[PDB]
RNA sequence: GUGGGAGAGGGUGGUGGAAUUCCCGGAGUAGCGGUGAAAUGCGCAGAUACCGGGAGGAACGCCGAUGGCGAAGGCAGCCACCUGGUCCACCCGUGACGCUGAGGCGCGAAAGCGUGGGGAGCAAACCGGAUUAGAUACCCGGGUAGUCCACGCCCUAAACGAUGCGCGCUAGGUCUCUGGGUCUCCUGGGGGCCGAAGCUAACGCGUUAAGCGCGCCGCCUGGGGAGUACGGCCGCAAGGC
C-alpha cells in the first residue's frame, strides 16, 4: 500500500489552511474524490488533521469533489 | 429502430443476477438483458456464464440498432461483472472506456441484518 | 469585533447589470450588519467539481471583514435570501499553517 | 467570553495593592465573574450539563476561598461580600 | 496572573453532498427479487436495469489511527455563536487556603413510559413462504410499536481496566499524541508495548503497579433457597432501591 511516490515530498511550500487553493489540494485526493491516507500524503497527525478540514471546506465550496468515478477497470 | 451507433452500456451486477442495459449517449435505454432473459431461472442467473450470455444478448439486440462503439459503466460487486466486461469486449462492439460507478452511501441508511456490522 | 472571511458563489449567467446589482446588495448587507471590509478578492467564473443549481460553473467572490460576532450568523442568513446567490460560507479567519517552509 | 480588558478591569478593582494578581479577593472576584457569566449561559441552554459541572466546581472553589477569608480576616470577608454581593 | 497550545468535551442556530424509499416525466420490455435450493412477494394498471426533475426522513464515506476529548454514561460532515475542562512556558501574586467524603444534590448507554410532532431505512410483536421428525426458531417476503425531534419521567447494565480517590517513593528500553528548550538530544503532560527490584494461588502486574508507604470512603464473610418473601422509600406504569 502507498507504493508510488510521496505526496508531500514532491511539492513546494504551501498553506495547509487554504481552502481556496485547488491546484495544490487536488494532489491530496485519489482517483476517486477520497482524501488520501497519511501513508500517501506523507503528512503528520496535525498536518493531516488540518488538511482534512481544508479539503472538506473546499468541497462544500464546490472547488473539490466528494466522490468520483474509477476509470479503465 | 434508431440508428444510434455509439452509446453507453450499463452492467448492473449483484450476487443474484446480472442485468445489462445498452442506451444512447443521452442515457435512454435501447435494449436490456439479464440472467433470466436467457433461459436461466434460479440461482444460475448469478453465474458468470449467465453474465456472458446476457451481455452478448444485449450487445446483439444493440447491434440490431446499428450500434458500433459503447462506453461501459459497472455497478456492484458480484460474479460475472468482469465476465460481462470481457464478453462485451468480445462482443463486436468496440469498447471505449470502462468505469466503476458503483453506488455507496456516506454512512446513510441502516442495512438489513444480513448486511449489518456496518452502516 | 472579530475577523472573518465571507465566500460567495454566484450565478455564472449574470450580465453586467444584474451582477453589479448583486454586488451592491451584498455590500449593502455588509454595511447594514456593521461589517467593515478590509480586503476583497473577486475571482469570478470558475469550474466546479460538481454542478451547483444545475450549473457546471460559479462566480466566486471573497471578502475579508471585521464585524461583531453576535451578528455574524444573521448576516450570513441575509446573504442567502437572494435568489441568484448560490453559496455563502463565512469562515473565522486564521493564520496560515505552512508545510515545507 | 471574557476579554483581556474586562479581566484587567476586575483585577485592578479588587487588588489589595498595585501588582496584586492572586490574592483571595481578586480570586473570588474573578470566580464571581466567570460564575455570573456561566449562569447566564445556563439560563438558556438548560440542556448543557457538562458546562454546569464547571459551574459547580467554580462555586465550590469560591465557597472554599471565602471560607478561608472568613477564617482569617472577618472584616475583609464582610467587605468582599458586600462589594461583590454574594451569599444571601 | 501573564503569554502560548491541542482536542468527535458540551448547548443553539444554520448548512453540504452521497445513498435508500416515494412521486412526476422520458426511453425501454419480460421479468425482477430472493436462497443451500426455493417459494411467498413484486411486475402487461409496464416492474427490474438507465436518464432527467421533485419530495421527505435519517445517518455522516474517505480523512480514521495501534489517534483525540470527557468524571462517568459517552462524543465524528461543514459553518458561526455560546460554553466546560486541560497542558506548557515565565517564577509574577495569595500564603496551607489542603485531601477524602456517610447523608444530600446533580449527571447517568439501550430498552421502556407520558404529551405532541415526525416517519425514508431498519424492525420486537405479528402475518406469510420455506426448512425440519416437529420449527412456536435459525433462512426468505411483508410488517406495527419503536428507532428520530421537543418537553417531562424511568436510574438499569459485562455503567468493565470486572482494578475507589489523593500524595510520596522504587531500573531501564521502545512506539505514539500534544507542549517547551540549549531542537542529533534535553524537559513536561497523555496514550500503548517489553521488562529492574518487588509482588501474586497462579495467570499476570511492574513510574499508566496488582511494588513500597500514609490518609479517607465503599464493600466481602461457603453453595442453593434468593436479589426471592415481608416492611419501607421512589415511580404514571414497567419496575427500581
Ligand atoms: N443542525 C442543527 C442541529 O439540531 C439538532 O437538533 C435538531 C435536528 O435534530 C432537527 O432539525 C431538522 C428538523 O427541524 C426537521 N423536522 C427534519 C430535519 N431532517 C432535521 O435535521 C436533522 O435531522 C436528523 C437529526 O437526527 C439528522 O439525521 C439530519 O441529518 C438533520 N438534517 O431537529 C432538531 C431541532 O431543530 C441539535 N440542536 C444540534 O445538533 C444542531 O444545532
Ligand atoms: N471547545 C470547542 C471548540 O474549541 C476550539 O478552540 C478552542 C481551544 O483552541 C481554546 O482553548 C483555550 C486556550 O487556547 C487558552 N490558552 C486558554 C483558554 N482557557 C482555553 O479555553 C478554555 O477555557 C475557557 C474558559 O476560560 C472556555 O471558555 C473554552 O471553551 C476552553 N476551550 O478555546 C477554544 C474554544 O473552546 C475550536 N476552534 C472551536 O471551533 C470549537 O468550538
Ligand atoms: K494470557
Ligand atoms: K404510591
Ligand atoms: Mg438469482
Ligand atoms: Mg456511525
Ligand atoms: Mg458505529
Ligand atoms: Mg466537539
Ligand atoms: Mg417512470
Ligand atoms: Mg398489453
Ligand atoms: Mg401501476
Ligand atoms: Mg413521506
Ligand atoms: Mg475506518
Ligand atoms: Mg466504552
Ligand atoms: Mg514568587
Ligand atoms: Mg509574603
Ligand atoms: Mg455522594
Ligand atoms: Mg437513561
Ligand atoms: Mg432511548
Ligand atoms: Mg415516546
Ligand atoms: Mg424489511
Ligand atoms: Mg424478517
Ligand atoms: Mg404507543
Ligand atoms: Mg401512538
Ligand atoms: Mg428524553
Ligand atoms: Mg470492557
Ligand atoms: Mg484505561
Ligand atoms: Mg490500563
Ligand atoms: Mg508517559
Ligand atoms: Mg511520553
Ligand atoms: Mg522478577
Ligand atoms: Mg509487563
Ligand atoms: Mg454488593
Ligand atoms: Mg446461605
Ligand atoms: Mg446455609
Ligand atoms: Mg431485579
Amino acid at each position: 500500500p502507498s507504493r508510488k511516490a510521496k505526496v508531500k515530498a514532491t511539492l513546494g511550500e504551501f498553506d495547509l489552511r487554504d481552502y481556496r487553493n485547488v491546484e495544490v489540494l487536488k494532489r491530496f485526493l485519489s482517483e476517486t474524490g477520497k482524501i488520501l491516507p497519511r501513508r500517501r500524503t506523507g503528512l503528520s497527525a496535525k498536518e493531516q488533521r488540518i488538511l482534512a478540514k481544508t479539503i472538506k471546506r473546499a468541497r462544500i465550496l464546490g472547488l473539490l469533489p466528494f466522490t468520483e468515478k474509477l476509470v479503465r477497470k | 429502430k434508431r440508428q444510434v451507433a455509439s452509446g453507453r452500456a450499463y452492467i448492473h451486477a449483484s450476487y443474484n443476477n446480472t442485468i445489462v442495459t445498452i442506451t444512447d449517449p443521452d442515457g435512454n435505454p435501447i435494449t436490456w438483458s439479464s440472467g433470466g432473459v436467457i433461459g436461466y431461472k434460479g440461482s444460475r442467473k448469478g453465474t458468470p456464464y449467465a453474465a456472458q450470455l446476457a451481455a452478448l444478448d444485449a450487445a446483439k439486440k444493440a447491434m440490431a440498432y446499428g450500434m458500433q462503439s459503447v462506453d461501459v459503466i459497472v455497478r456492484g460487486t458480484g460474479a460475472g461483472r468482469e465476465q460481462a466486461i470481457r464478453a462485451l469486449q468480445a462482443s463486436g462492439l468496440q469498447v471505449k472506456s470502462i468505469v466503476d460507478d458503483t453506488p455507496v452511501p456516506h454512512n446513510g441508511c441502516r442495512p438489513k441484518k444480513k448486511f449489518r456490522k456496518a452502516s | 469585533m472579530r475577523r472573518y472571511e465571507v465566500n460567495i458563489v454566484l450565478n455564472p449567467n449574470l450580465d453586467q447589470s444584474q451582477l453589479a446589482l448583486e454586488k451592491e446588495i451584498i455590500q449593502r448587507a455588509l454595511e447594514n450588519y456593521g461589517a467593515r471590509v478590509e480586503k476583497v478578492e473577486e475571482l469570478g467564473l470558475r469550474r466546479l467539481a460538481y454542478p451547483i443549481a444545475k450549473d457546471p460553473q460559479g462566480y466566486f467572490l471573497w471578502y475579508q471583514v471585521e464585524m461583531p460576532e453576535d451578528r455574524v450568523n444573521d448576516l450570513a442568513r441575509e446573504l442567502r435570501i437572494r435568489d441568484n446567490v448560490r453559496r455563502v460560507m463565512v469562515v473565522k479567519s486564521q493564520e496560515p499553517f505552512l508545510a515545507n517552509a | 467570553p471574557i476579554t483581556k480588558e474586562e479581566k484587567q478591569k476586575v483585577i485592578q478593582e479588587f487588588a489589595r495593592f498595585p501588582g496584586d494578581t492572586g490574592s483571595t479577593e481578586v480570586q473570588v472576584a474573578l470566580l464571581t465573574l466567570r460564575i455570573n457569566r456561566l449562569s447566564e449561559h445556563l439560563k438558556v441552554h438548560k440542556k448543557d450539563h457538562h458546562s454546569h459541572r464547571g459551574l459547580l466546581m467554580m462555586v465550590g472553589q469560591r465557597r472554599r476561598l471565602l471560607r478561608y477569608l472568613q477564617r482569617e480576616d472577618p472584616e475583609r470577608y464582610r467587605a468582599l461580600i458586600e462589594k461583590l454581593g454574594i451569599r444571601g
